[PDB]
């Protein structure tokens, strides 16, 4: 499943937009969103 | 990223308004207290102030705010910021203009930060109540219950749809810079400041400056001064007065917009 | 009628045009303070709720 | 400094005064007729009442 | 009168002079109110 | 529920104002004369009365 | 006000057995219900500005000390008017009350 | 004695379990209030916690 | 407006007791009692 451009997809079928990412939030059920992977911290 | 959300809160300066009873005889205070919604249906009510919280001069940093004393922005570390209504609420977050608290009900709301020994304490009457949900009126929520469809105030700054407007600064009357030079007052211009000026000594002596400028009238009494700062912008509250042309229509998220949750 | 139920009609929740009447009155400031104050009825669909 | 009160609806009729009051304080209507009996009325208003 | 070329006499009662510049400004400088008319439109 | 917004007011505050019919719901104007506020740092403007 | 030398007004003095101390007001409190804000001390009189409730309570920090002594006191609120408000508002009518001094004389 | 108190008491330890409404989102704290008791005639109640005092 | 020996007048009619005068708090709009100059201060 692919959401759309503005759209950053975690895991599970659920995405959060792009201005959502690396903002100190638990955003998504997995926290790929502050993943040491993306944030780099 | 923190400054997607604080990009255009970093263009806008706190600001001193009018409120009652911010000691006990209704001064002039750095943090006042507009429009508090309180229609949630667990207790949490989100407060407009006129302070700046999570934002310094350089940068963005979750535990500093910023504030006026007089023409000088002040920063200073949030170390006791109280939210309380008749017993003291627990705050949840804060982003710009706005305190999110979970208040019990009660008839005033205050707020207030120290940043040495002074107290800057603003209480405004505010009937907040709370609201359960469903076909039981519960006093408190329950540890265990039956889900049921609330809505609430969410917990996270982003722009989801919902704008204010920001406008450039109207003149601010400062009556600290005027003073009597010899005999004759003079004006202090400080950096690019723009002062305006009002003389009634013997008839009008109307005109704006930019440095310096020895008024060649004798009383500091019987003229009038203003300050004309337009780096920074500010929410148009109904407590400030209007600029004099054209004020541009700015925009400004709300960060905890309502939405619908389950209690 | 401004406190039971049409104080504010909206054709959509997102349309542009709004009928509202409120009792909407502005009031004097007073003592010289810079501050606006309005005394208006309370919300009808607040009261049918 | 004493509250003031939102301002009624007053609806006329044949003889007949009706009043829509939405008070948000507990607030008091006095009434008195200038006659030779005055006939007052005196009551405290807490809900959004009506009065003939 | 008979100001300089670079200002104008206001009223005409007590021959008080100011500069051209102050015209509609909204605030009523001399006794008389001429200096608040005949503005641009 | 409606939510009434109050925009920032002028001071003109020596002489008067005179405001247009905005298209507005429920929108209101006033002149108050003779008001002579007081904010932060002093009053506001030198004009009396 | 006293400090046992003289006359300020950040100061107090109080008896802890036969010596009379004297420190600085650093945590002054008066509570009801709710935290009341005090408007003015002199001498054996404390001004301040109670929500209602059923108790009047008073304290002061002298080291680590507490120092609370609460008495068992009705104090209601009493508007002015033909309206019962809450709490005082922002605006609207002026009406004569009758209400305890700001100044000390 | 004091210390007789204090005998089956040193066994024991603190432990971590979940109340609700730390802040604003139900957490798991080393305070945790269980079985407040009410039933005394002047408003004086006794409350068992996780914690050791 | 004179007022008597024992009071004190600010400005346009504002008598209070010469008490009052430099105690630390403004009784009069004026503040003439608690100026730079009546003071000494
Ligand atoms: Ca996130
Ligand atoms: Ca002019
Ligand atoms: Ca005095």
């Amino acid at each position: 499943p692919t959401c759309g451009a503005h759209e950053f997809q975690c895991s599970t079928s659920s995405c959060i937009p792009i201005s959502w990412v690396c903002d100190d939030d638990a955003d998504c059920s997995d926290q790929s969103d502050e993943s040491l992977e993306q944030c780099g911290r | 990223d923190l400054d997607t959300h604080f990009t255009q809160y970093k263009l806008a300066r706190p600001y001193i308004a009018d409120c009652p009873n911010c000691g006990h005889s209704r001064c002039d205070s750095p943090i006042a207290i507009e429009e508090v919604r309180g229609d949630a249906h667990a207790g949490v009510i989100r407060i407009q102030t006129s302070a700046m919280f999570g934002l310094k001069t350089d940068g963005v940093d979750l535990a500093y705010m910023s504030f006026m004393n007089g023409k000088t922005q002040k920063s200073i570390k949030i170390d006791n910021l109280h939210v309380r209504t008749s017993a003291p609420c627990s705050l949840v977050s804060h982003h710009g203009y706005y305190i999110l608290a979970q208040c019990p009900p009660g008839d005033t709301v205050t707020v207030g930060f120290h940043d040495g020994p002074n107290r800057h304490t603003c209480t405004v009457a505010h009937k907040v109540e709370f609201r359960p949900v469903g076909r039981e009126k519960y006093r408190h929520p329950p540890e265990h219950g039956v889900e049921l469809p609330c809505n609430r105030y969410t917990h996270k700054r982003a722009d989801q749809g919902h704008y204010v407007e920001m406008h450039q600064p109207g003149l601010v009357a400062d009556h600290s810079l005027l003073s009597i030079h010899s005999a004759k007052v003079k004006i202090t211009v400080p950096s690019g400041a723009q002062v305006k000026y009002y003389c009634k000594c013997p008839d009008v002596r109307k005109g704006i400056t930019s440095s310096d400028h020895t008024t060649t009238c004798t009383d500091v009494k019987q003229c009038r001064a203003y300050l004309i700062d337009n780096k920074k912008w500010v929410y148009n509250s109904g407590r400030l007065p209007r600029g004099e042309g054209d004020t541009f229509k700015g925009k400004l998220h709300v960060p905890f917009v309502p939405v619908k949750a389950k209690c | 009628k401004a406190g039971s139920f049409g104080d504010l009609q909206s054709r959509t929740s997102t349309s542009n045009d709004l009928y509202a009447n409120t009792n909407l009155k502005l009031q004097r400031p007073q003592a010289g303070i810079v501050h606006t104050p309005f005394t208006q009825v309370p919300s009808g669909f607040e009261r049918w709720k | 400094i004493a509250t003031l009160a939102p301002e009624p609806l007053v609806e006329h009729k044949h003889r007949t005064l009706i009043l829509h009051l939405h008070p948000d304080h507990p607030t008091l209507l006095t009434t008195r007729s200038l006659g030779s009996d005055a006939n007052p009325t005196r009551q405290w208003i807490e809900r959004p009442t009506t009065v003939n | 009168r008979t100001c300089r070329i670079h200002e104008i006499s206001c009223g005409a009662h007590s021959t008080q002079c100011i500069p051209v510049s102050w015209r509609c400004d909204g605030e009523n400088d001399c006794d008389s109110g001429e200096d608040e008319e005949n503005c641009g439109n | 529920k409606y939510k009434t917004k109050v925009p920032s007011p002028v001071v003109k505050c020596c002489g008067a104002t005179q405001c247009t019919s905005k298209p507005h719901p429920d929108y209101q104007c006033q002149v108050f004369s003779g008001v002579y506020p007081f904010m932060w740092g002093g009053a506001y403007c030198f004009c009396d009365t």
